């Protein structure tokens, strides 16, 4: 297998719907991240959220193709990153652009303890066709980076406890059962909504380093801290990469 | 299906929801550049060969833009293969190799653009959005580099660290995104054969074939990158491609005129 | 007043000196793009409404550029209001909110530009300096994002953290800087009323009014950003603006033809 | 009031006319700044000076509008910043561009003790109309940044002791009386020249954090050091922001 | 000399090998923009003088582009001399001064471009590659800044820290690189004299001279930067330059028409 | 003479033909560089190698001028830099672009121990005419930077022991005699191939600070470490700059 570029790196993806809740959710998350800075070397990546749904509504009404909608949704993830980095600026944290993440993450994490970036990958008008909704979104971009770096782990911070058998906020909440652990292949052959991109399960099948990814509830203080120490507080997704 | 029902699904459901995906599939379809043709000039097959191959194709491009709007992408070639071999021997991942390959395609686009500059055709970093030169009859063409922008976010192949989405895929995805009417791959063979014509003496020429028929006969990875055939089956706007021999005088001109030179590969 | 006396003052005095300021005011006045018209397409009032509003205006733009040179700026809209609400709830200052709003106006300019690309009209980052497309009869128009470049250097309002200089001010300052002949704001109401027509049933239409008359009647902050009315009173080149309803078919075309649709607001 | 982004930051504006005096003034200032690096976290911003007056003379003769002259004068402030940063390069100081100052100042001040930038704000062709001379100049840009960051202070370094009742180098030097302290509102209702932009007094009226700004003579070694410790060695300008 | 033998030398020898250098010298010679003319507008000699000098030259440029393709570079002038004096007094090296000088040439290009914008002529950062405006009869000209890109990598002179390669050298190297047909320097004197005409009263006008004859008479460093005369002797495409007085009405127009105004300096 | 901008800096140029040998040569060099990071402040610059020879073959066949070939060859040097920086990323090393090297090297070397860049100078289409091969290549660009910074030294890492009287791999290997020490003026008046650019000898004649440059064999582990301590393990080139 290829070498690990940054084996000491920890990657954390913050869901856009978490940022959408405003200060009631962002302020406790910021204080938890502040206490984590002396413990880990962190790359924090933000998702898009509800604003990408509105630009999808306008863009689809205008008939624009999927390669047009992909950078429009990525813009909302970058704005969430600027907001989060501004709240952590007094701790030495700043937002960094994609080419900086791709080529100069090592020097930027030597200068400070953590940086913030956009979780969307730069596919832009080269997005894959098939669906009118861009497939390679925030979860997929965060995992591609973490596995390419050979990072120590990737944690996904959502607004629910984890993955259920059905949408716990949808029409069939009554039959929604929590899944403490699952494999990417088991999820991929299932039909129904998920809290993660379906393209995430595809890039997990070709991964080289990351063996597991945990999805935790960011609205419960302490669960992100516990997940970064390997404690089981959410849904564990096994990628299929085998350990030594 | 209505706009009000799509908007409600877009606000209340996950983007992974099948009901949302089905409603979005019924949206209108706008073609951004429906009158343009995307052409890929091969790196190893054409540009690496020098004056004998490039100069006649420059003449065809200048003559063709009088009646056809063109987006001209460039391949990489042997210098990218050298970079891939060095980086793969060091254990570097596919995302790192993807950035190395883009620089070679940029080199080839710069060399082609300097031969076309006196004719008014520019090198661009945003071909499908370069609206002014594509709209002027005095220009009517642009040159761009064919590598996709994935960089470190490149999806790796099932085995190995060679980037699976290179200049063939980058040029095709442009044609699909902007709703172009035609996609032509310019290589150094007459078309698709039953076997590799360089290493086999009894290969039979195939004028027309579908992607499914190619797979059932072991031809998935031959004249074109095997990932671009799967992209073709999922495309919305470009449902077939044509592969022609750029070393034959006038082959690109005749393909743009609707002549069935080379091999036509259909999605279905 | 002479050039030699102005130069001496410029070298020996502070720029705050009233004698220097008075001598600089007597300098010649050059208009950079005197034949162009600046148009602002509303974000919340037009682009947020989708196909029913944008498609007819695209048709008017394509038809109008045959006889009128156009600089087309875009507003932000409801996505910027959502970003403002999140950031204001966190206690972030106006300079931070200004950068968030620019991204939404960039989104809307990209969507409009992709609908106009096949007609040759590009999206630019430097509209008043995009000399080539504005000079070609085949193009004669450009699209730009309407937010000012102030970013963290944005001057805050007297109260609150909402940036006071947004897309209305950004588009007007372009028209003033380049000495354009006309500035048209495209919204979703017929013009200025004595009260908000959406929340009041007896508002009376106002065809023409000055900035001073607007203030003496409580209309300072209504159809237009209140800071842009103060910029209008200080302007050198653009001494009046026009506000028209973009949802009425042909309203932009008739305004460009000199018809007195909507409301005319004069500096004095 | 909004939160303070970088509450530990100290901002220093160096007047362009100070840089115009050459090595006789720059060399003592560089040595004073060198000794201040271990004591403060500094953002150093440079003004334009006499070269902006020449480009104004040419631009006004050509009839160019005020939005054309604003970036032309800002260029001379950036060149002064490159000169000052080169003299401090051996101490780890470099010039940083405006987008870096706006979005990544936190990480750059985590890597080194001080950075240099241009004091002019990026108004460019969007400069306000009214006067043929750009109103938002070096003093105004430095204060807008310092107040937006919520910095600990802003000090203006000039070639005179402070603000007088008249130009101490002009036609009426005999009646020029030094003002040890003043308010922004008192200065704004006065007529006559000042050593600071008149637009500075306007942005002081809407400020949220900065309560006072001192103008000191940079040609006297030790006064910048004293001003950064709160000692009264020049003219104190009260902004109108009230303390807690 | 053959292609196969050149390729073998290119792979097996150092680039310093005389046998490799001789084989590369026999390669074909392609001119990128053979129909264009490069013109340098002096900074101190023209632009620093203001309206009386710049406005008539703008009129000549607009009239000349109807029949002549132009690449217009700008000089720096007195503001760069002020920056050089400050930085040299501090002991800064030539590489640092080179970056300071480029900003002044950028200022002058921006001022000239805003006077030409309404005529369709743009300011570019890549003039020899700005293929579209140079190909349109409606434009046929571009404006660029004349300083070379060397920055900290600037080669210093034998003595002093003043950069030896400034706007004269930057404009000439453009003309040489793109194979232009003509290079014209626009200054404030009729041409080359036997002595400095500003500080000597008996200087004699020289209509035509070679570089070798200039050196044998102490004229190496006069109307042109002395390093540009050495570049002229090594050039492949531009073997002579012309220096004309831009303060004389119509001098640039007559030089473009083939009239022998000013001084012609030949490489041999 | 001008002041020294970064007097504590050490510059190392890695030949492109060394990188061309692949992991067999790169892996031992990477481990030697890893051990040198705590000892020096390093700017590592990479050359082009054999890939530039191929783009020369294509470009000359198309008839392109020398100003066209210069940026094409510089691209291959930048790719070698990205490869080398990726191998050192886990140590905090990243590739930095030319404008960053020119204006912000001080802050980047305050954040980390070493950075990698392209050794080619940014002459591009402004390359000097005369020869159809670009004269200002990797050796010349590295020395121009090192002398402009006033760096403590410059070491050139090649695939041979040093400079010989003839090409030790060419047609006349039998008469090739090793030169332990030489002057730039002596080399400049000689005819025949060299392992360094002939333009390097020209910029050495106008140098202001660098007094000597050593060329060492990077295929022998330990010689780069010894050269950075001033030990004579290769060919010493005296520039002509006289010591105090
Ligand atoms: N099987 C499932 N298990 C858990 N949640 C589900 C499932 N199916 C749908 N959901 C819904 O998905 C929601 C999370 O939405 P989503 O993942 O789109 O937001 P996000 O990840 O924060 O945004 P972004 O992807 O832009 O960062 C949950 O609130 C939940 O209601
Ligand atoms: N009331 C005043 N009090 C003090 N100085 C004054 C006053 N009015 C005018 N001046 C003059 O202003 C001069 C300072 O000039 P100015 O503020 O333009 O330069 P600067 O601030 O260094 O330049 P920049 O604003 O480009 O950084 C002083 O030397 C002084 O002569
Ligand atoms: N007089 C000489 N002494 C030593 N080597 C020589 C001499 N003349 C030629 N050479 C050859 O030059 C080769 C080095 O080639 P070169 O300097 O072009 O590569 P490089 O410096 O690694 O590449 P780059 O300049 O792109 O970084 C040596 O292997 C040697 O064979
Ligand atoms: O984006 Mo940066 O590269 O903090 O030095
Ligand atoms: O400008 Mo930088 O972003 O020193 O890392
Ligand atoms: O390129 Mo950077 O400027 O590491 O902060
Ligand atoms: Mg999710
Ligand atoms: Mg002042
Ligand atoms: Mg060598």
């Amino acid at each position: 297998r290829p070498i690990r570029l940054l084996p000491w790196l920890q990657v954390v993806k913050i869901g856009g719907r978490v940022m959408d809740r405003g200060a009631d959710a962002i302020l406790p998350l910021v204080e938890e991240l502040r206490k984590l800075l002396p413990e880990h070397r962190l790359l924090i990546l933000t998702g898009a959220g509800v604003r990408a749904r509105h630009v999808f509504s306008v863009g689809l009404d205008l008939g624009l193709p999927v390669g047009s909608l992909a950078p429009l949704a990525a813009s909302e993830a970058g704005q969430n990153g600027h907001i989060l980095a501004a709240m952590l600026a007094s701790e030495g944290v700043s937002y960094v652009e994609h080419p900086t993440v791709a080529d100069q993450l090592a020097i930027h994490l030597s200068a400070t303890r953590a940086v913030v970036g956009s979780a969307f990958p730069p596919y832009h008008h080269h997005e894959f066709p098939g669906s009118r909704i861009p497939p390679h979104r925030a979860d997929t971009g965060a995992f591609l980076l973490a596995d390419a770096f050979g990072a120590a782990g990737l944690t996904i911070v959502e607004n629910v406890d984890g993955i259920y058998t059905a949408d716990p906020n949808g029409p069939d909440r009554g039959q929604a059962r929590f899944l403490p652990e699952t494999s990417a292949t088991d999820l991929a052959k299932s039909e129904g909504p998920l809290p993660v991109d379906r393209a995430l399960l595809d890039v997990m099948a070709t991964a080289r380093h990351i063996e597991r990814v945990q999805v935790v509830n960011g609205l419960v203080p302490g669960r992100l801290t516990a997940a970064l120490r390997g404690e089981h507080v959410g849904t564990l997704i096994r990628t299929g990469v085998r350990p030594a | 299906n209505s706009t009000a029902e799509l908007e409600e699904l877009l606000m209340q459901r996950s983007l992974t929801d099948p009901q949302l995906q089905a409603a979005a599939a019924a949206a209108a379809d706008f073609r951004i550049l429906p009158d343009a043709t995307v052409i890929k000039i091969g790196g190893q097959s054409v540009i690496d060969r020098g004056r004998a191959a490039v100069y006649p194709l420059v003449d065809e491009i200048v003559a063709a833009r009088k009646n056809h709007k063109l987006l001209i992408g460039t391949g990489a070639g042997t210098r990218a293969r050298h970079l891939y071999s060095i980086a793969a021997g060091l254990g570097l991942p596919a995302g790192v190799l993807a950035q190395l390959g883009s620089s070679v395609a940029d080199q080839n686009a710069a060399m082609l653009g300097q031969l076309l500059a006196k004719h008014g055709i520019p090198v661009v970093g945003g071909a499908g959005l370069s609206a002014v030169p594509l709209s002027l009859a005095e220009v009517n063409a642009v040159v761009f580099s064919g590598m996709p922008p994935y960089k470190l976010w490149m999806r790796p192949a099932a085995e190995g660290v060679i980037p699976p989405y290179r200049t063939d895929a980058g040029c095709f995805l442009l044609a699909e995104q902007f709703g172009c009417k035609q996609m032509i791959f310019v290589k150094d063979e007459d078309g698709l054969y039953t076997a590799n014509p360089k290493t086999s003496k009894d290969a039979t020429f195939i004028p027309r074939i579908s992607v499914d028929e190619m797979k059932a006969k072991g031809l998935h990875d031959s004249i074109l990158e095997f990932p671009v055939l799967d992209l073709l089956q999922s495309a919305q706007h470009v449902r077939e491609v044509q592969v022609v021999n750029g070393l034959v005088p006038g082959n690109l001109t005749r393909a743009l005129a609707g002549e069935h030179v080379g091999t036509i590969i259909t999605a279905s």
